[PDB]
This record gives structure tokens, sequence and C-alpha cells, in this order.
């Protein structure tokens, strides 16, 4: 994240980070104890390590919970060949459940109607351990930023849109992370970070994947 | 009062009852509060809350 500020311990307890061959290559969000939501382009098949309760990736704060991904469900309409950045959403099943607490807590997901209403509030939070500058290194401590909602026309100066929106910037490493709207002290997932490149930021509309999310993340 | 103004003063979700009255509602992990508007934890660690 660029031009943001340092997150506070347990300020975004739904935030997770993805580790592969390199650390902090993408972000995600806790749907529930056993499920993560992220971007499809972040997830190749190779061994992914999800880390919850993460604040500073350099320090051992005794709040962290590492988990292996055993199942990856990219949205049925996602196709790396063709667009790559459309229907850009996936779900990760963890090997062992997360133990929920103050530092590890899921993000609320409303129905299709209210997710969109929350989006239209016009101000959401984005976060991650992406680059601090354009070509700078990945963030040590979790960054967050308030990004305003941009209208159709203004953004179109560059989108499949129906399932995407614009705001702002998010940078490389933030992809898959949450765009979140806070309503009366409770945070709801309103988008997934797709990309920024020039660190407006382009986002996936969560509203249009809610039912798919709820269905696939059913606990039994 | 109705849902189209101030979300019927409901903190999270609003729905119109069959007698021109608001029925406030909350998401999984929350319950409707005593004031019939606000949402409070129904489990130790409900979604989307900072606990620190
Ligand atoms: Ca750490």
């Amino acid at each position: 994240v660029v031009g943001g500020e340092d997150a506070k311990p347990g300020q975004f307890p739904w935030q997770v980070v993805l580790n592969g061959k390199v650390d902090a290559f993408c972000g995600g969000s806790i749907v529930n104890e056993k499920w993560i939501v992220t971007a499809a382009h972040c997830v190749t098949g190779v061994k992914i390590t999800v880390v919850a309760g993460e604040h500073n990736i350099e320090e051992t704060e005794h709040t962290e919970q590492k988990r292996n991904v055993i199942r990856i469900i990219p949205h049925h309409n996602y196709n790396a060949a063709i667009n790559k950045y459309n229907h850009d959403i996936a779900l990760l099943e963890l090997d062992e459940p997360l133990v929920l607490n103050s530092y590890v807590t899921p993000i609320c997901i409303a129905d299709k109607e209210y997710t969109n209403i929350f989006l239209k509030f016009g101000s959401g939070y984005v976060s991650g351990w992406g680059r601090v500058f354009h070509k700078g290194r990945s963030a040590l401590v979790l960054q967050y930023l308030r990004v305003p909602l941009v209208d159709r026309a203004t953004c179109l100066r560059s989108t499949i849109y129906n399932n995407m929106f614009c705001a702002g910037d998010s940078c490389q490493g933030d992809a898959g992370g949450p765009h979140v709207t806070e309503v009366e002290g409770t945070s709801f997932l309103t988008g997934i970070i797709s990309w920024g490149e020039e660190c407006y930021g382009i986002y996936t509309k969560v509203s249009r994947y809610v039912n798919w999310i709820k269905e696939k993340t059913k606990l039994t | 009062v109705t849902c189209n103004i101030k979300n019927g003063r409901c903190e999270q979700f609003c729905k119109n009852s069959a007698d021109n009255k608001v029925v406030c509602s909350c998401t999984e992990g929350y319950r409707l509060a005593e004031n019939q508007k606000s949402c409070e934890p129904a489990v130790p660690f409900p979604c989307g809350r900072v606990s620190v």
C-alpha cells in the first residue's frame, strides 16, 4: 500500500497474508475459521501458506496462525487465458481451522443487496503487506488506507465493471486483500483488491459473488 | 418511519413489516439489541469487530 499508514495490532483481524516461494505475495480475508477469500490470479496450485493474526511479518508477536491450503476454488467463470483480472475471486480451504480471537476474526458478508448499499457509502478500507513505493520493498507492518468510491464515467477513462469497481493506491502484494466498509463499528466485505499498477485502483464487486461465497464456505 | 429513510434507524439491516413498521436485523454472530435498532455480539468473537 502507498500513502497509507501503519495498522494497529488487531485493527484488521480478518486480514490474512499468502506465502509461497516468496513471502507476502498476496492478501486475503477470513470468511470463517476454515475458509479464506482472495483473488484467483494469486492462486498456480503450488504450496500456499495462509497466515492470520499477522501484524509485522518480521516479528513473532504470538498472535499469528499459519495454515496450509488443501482446496482452492477459483470462481467457475474465472479464466486466466482471456482476461485474467475478471471474475477475479477464489476461495481457499485451510488444513486446520483457525482459532478465532481478538487478532483472528472473520469479515462480515451481507447479502447481495446490502453489500452493494455498503459499497455506495463511498468510503472503504483497503489493506495488505504490498509495496510501500512504486518499485519499493514489501511492507514490514500491515498498512491500511481509506479510498473513496469513483463513479462509472470517471473510472472508464482507462472495465467489465458489472462485477468490478474503482476507488482511490493498492500495490503489488495487496492483491486478493479486502476492500471493507465499516457500518456503525462493524466491518463488511465490499470488494477484493484486483490491482493498482500505478501505485485509480480496480476492485472486484463482492456483492455479485456473495451467494457463491456463502454456499462454498458452508461449515458442516 | 420506514427503511428508505436512515435505513429505518437500523444499525445493519432493515425490512418493512406488514403494518408499516421497521424490522431491524443483524448478520451472523450478532443479535438485535434491547433498543430494537442496534446489533450486539451473540458469540465471543463476531465478524468485523476490533476487540483491542
Ligand atoms: Ca509476525
